[PDB]
């Protein structure tokens, strides 16, 4: 269900993947603090990622593969913009 | 010639600073300090270093701090003669403090390089090293000794790439290109510093940096896009997005043949196969 | 005969360039020295212009 | 054959661009050295003022005291000879000039050497003054 | 650490000079001045320990006028150089500029920060005819092939292309030399004196064998050939020719450049 969740902006930094698990699910995780659990969320206003909580990465902070990184061209430590994303509308 | 022994216990008694009544009509102490470091330079390898060290803890007891930093490089300069390495780390560190708290920085810079060099070389205190680099570096900026400054730094970034800090490293080689860029005396140090960079951030598994400073270096300096390291670089980012060690041991082998690599770059490169065979051990 | 006239002038700048280097090698120990006995002449100097002064004040 | 020629061309264009090397570096050590020489003739001014001083030191303190292929390869052939050429040009100016340096070295030495002594005589007297 | 303002405000207090009845029994002025001074660079020195840079220069360029005022003009120099050291280190190019001049004239080391003094006003304020002044009065002095140098690039970028050619042959004469013939040729023929090129190419020719062989000579007279003939693609070609082989600089930009704007000006005194 996203019909209600916060769809303000933060700036969150681009790190190493956790583990190849998490890079395998092709999911953005994420700290519950940062945004809900199984969500879809854009980055750039280009590149829309699913949403998982995760314990492992601090809150205002972004987790990448190395696919990702290459879709996007960034490097690591980069800064980049996370909104909510709404792809029916 | 006076003996050196007795010329000590003689600035030994004279440096008993007065005490109790006495202090009541007694000068100031500062005059038998002074003799008693005339003494001390006089009867002054590890000896001399040892009687300098006196001399200088004299000085400074008498407030000439001057004296007793020049006093201090005396001794640094006998026990690193002397072989005698932990004296010599010490009086440069008693002189870098004396010279920095005295606002002669461009001493304290010089000095803290030849500390960091004694570091690296006679004590092996990489970390240590590390530091007096990285301070002296600062210093010479700040003086805008922009030359002594991009040594300091090429030291300081050697050393911490070769202590597994590869992401510093990459930055303190960015900031040697930033400094060295528009002049026609660094350029060679830039075509091998972008590399260098590149190499770090491919230390640390960051294709993607590396492909972005390969990518700055060929359109910021026209020498480095047709130098054989802009191609190496090149070769090595794309042997690294194959996973083809052995690809990666080639071009190390056609680089070497051309241009002798050095135990930094052997370094990087070991480490960067170790993490293609770390990868194969994620494989499984 | 081109190319042998490049490598045998390639070959003579060596010559002139390993010089240097052992020319340079004796600059950096004239210098070591010299900044040493700069360091000793400053000392000196401020010792003397001290001297001096303290003379007189000694004086006056 | 087409195999030997493309490794010659390959040859001649590392050769070129060490050739490029080896003159950047020369030029820079050049310049270095004739902004060295004339901070050392600062030095030597310097020298020169303080043995005046010292001169006049000296009698107050004595008073006191009183008191394709083929074509390439040859345009890159062509083009190495040229920076060889001012690289040997470099080889034989540098040398010159550490000779020069070197003997004012030894003389500012020997200078420093003597006023920083002469400072010492007056500074000893004045002690006993 | 004491505090710097109470210690500029001790200094302050005793920097007023005895005045009235107190001269008839205070001794000389100079020692207050000479505490004041002290006072002051303890103050500064706690200031540039704080890296504020720029009140540790405004206490340094205090402590200078007090030894000014105390008779030791030596003292007061090297407090002007630090002055100058910690504010240019603070970014403040006009405080540093201010304490070289007066360092400088205290010592007239006047070439030496009058150099420095021209570095500044070039990069720092781009007071482009002050740099040259100061290059020019600095080289005059060390004789100065370096400050030359710089004057005559200056002069030659701010259209002083004939004292710029004049400061090119005092260098060649006490001579580098390769370029200098060529870039003298160059500012000959920025002053549309096309003669003036020719006979400066002639004379390194016959005078430097190297620099009649060299790419300089050839890529002069070639400069110099399209000029006379007034083809000014002929000479871009060349231009671009001498680019491939040796990177040109923004000198060789600027001076180029009005010379091509020159063969356009004929253009137009050519209707």
């Amino acid at each position: 269900d996203m019909t209600n969740m916060d769809t303000r902006t933060r700036h969150l930094k681009v790190s190493n993947c956790p583990n190849n698990s998490y890079a395998l699910a092709n999911v953005a995780a994420v700290s519950p603090n940062d945004f809900p659990n199984n969500i879809y969320i854009i980055i750039d206003n280009l590149f829309v990622f699913t949403t998982r909580h995760s314990n492992d990465i601090p809150p205002g902070t972004i987790g990448f593969n190395g696919n990702q990184r290459t879709w996007g061209g960034w490097s690591l430590n980069q800064d980049v913009q996370a909104k909510a994303f709404d792809l029916f509308k | 010639m006076s003996d050196p022994v007795e010329l000590l216990k003689r600035a030994e008694k004279k440096g008993v600073p007065s005490s109790g009544f006495m202090k009541l009509f007694s000068g100031s102490d500062s005059y038998k300090f002074e003799e008693a470091a005339d003494l001390c330079v006089q009867a002054a390898l590890n000896l001399a270093g040892d009687s300098f060290l006196k001399a200088a803890d004299y000085q400074k007891k008498a407030g000439n701090e001057d004296e007793a930093g020049n006093t201090y490089v005396e001794a640094y300069k006998c026990f690193k003669s002397g072989g005698n390495s932990v004296n010599a780390v010490d009086s440069l560190e008693n002189a870098i403090q004396i010279f920095t708290h005295r606002g002669q920085f461009r001493r304290g810079a010089n000095f803290k390089f030849e500390l960091g060099e004694i570091l690296e070389n006679d004590l092996h205190d990489y970390a240590k090293a590390i530091d007096c680099y990285e301070l002296a570096g600062e210093w010479y900026a700040q003086d805008q000794s922009v030359a002594l400054s991009n040594k300091c730094f090429i030291k300081c970034a050697d050393l911490k790439a070769l202590d597994g800090q590869y992401i510093e490293a990459s930055d303190i080689y960015s900031k040697l290109i930033k400094s060295s860029m528009g002049n026609r005396l660094s350029q060679w140090s830039l075509k091998d510093y972008f590399l260098k960079k590149g190499l770090c951030q491919l230390a640390a598994t960051d294709a993607v940096a590396a492909a972005r400073t390969l990518q700055e270096g060929q359109s910021e300096d026209p020498n480095f896009a047709d130098s054989r390291e802009s191609n190496f670089l090149k070769s090595l980012i794309d042997a690294v997005n194959e996973g083809d060690s052995e690809q990666l041991s080639e071009h190390c082998k056609e680089f070497d043949n051309f241009m002798r690599l050095d135990k930094w770059k052997i370094t990087i490169l070991n480490k960067i196969k170790e993490s293609i065979q770390q990868q194969e051990d994620d494989l499984l | 005969s081109r190319t042998a006239e490049l490598q045998a002038e390639i070959d003579d700048t060596v010559g002139i360039m390993r010089d240097n280097i052992n020319k340079v090698a004796e600059r950096g120990e004239r210098l070591t020295s010299i900044e040493d006995k700069a360091d000793n002449l400053a000392v000196s100097a401020q010792g003397f212009k001290r001297g001096a002064n303290r003379v007189r004040k000694a004086m006056w | 054959i087409k195999f030997t020629k493309q490794s010659s061309v390959a040859s001649t264009r590392n050769t070129l661009k060490m050739a490029q090397d080896a003159e950047r570096a020369g030029m820079n050590t050049l310049g270095m050295l004739g902004h060295q020489s004339e901070q050392l003739n600062n030095v030597e001014g310097n020298l020169d003022l303080m043995k005046v001083q010292n001169k006049v030191a000296d009698e107050k303190v004595a008073e006191l005291k009183k008191l394709e292929m083929e074509l390439e390869i040859d345009r890159n052939l062509d083009q190495i000879q040229q920076v060889s050429n001012r690289l040997k040009k470099m080889a034989l100016t540098t040398g010159k000039e550490l000779d020069s340096q070197q003997k004012r070295l030894n003389n500012i030495e020997e200078s420093t050497d003597d006023l920083d002594i002469n400072l010492h005589m007056n500074t000893n007297r004045l002690a006993g003054i």
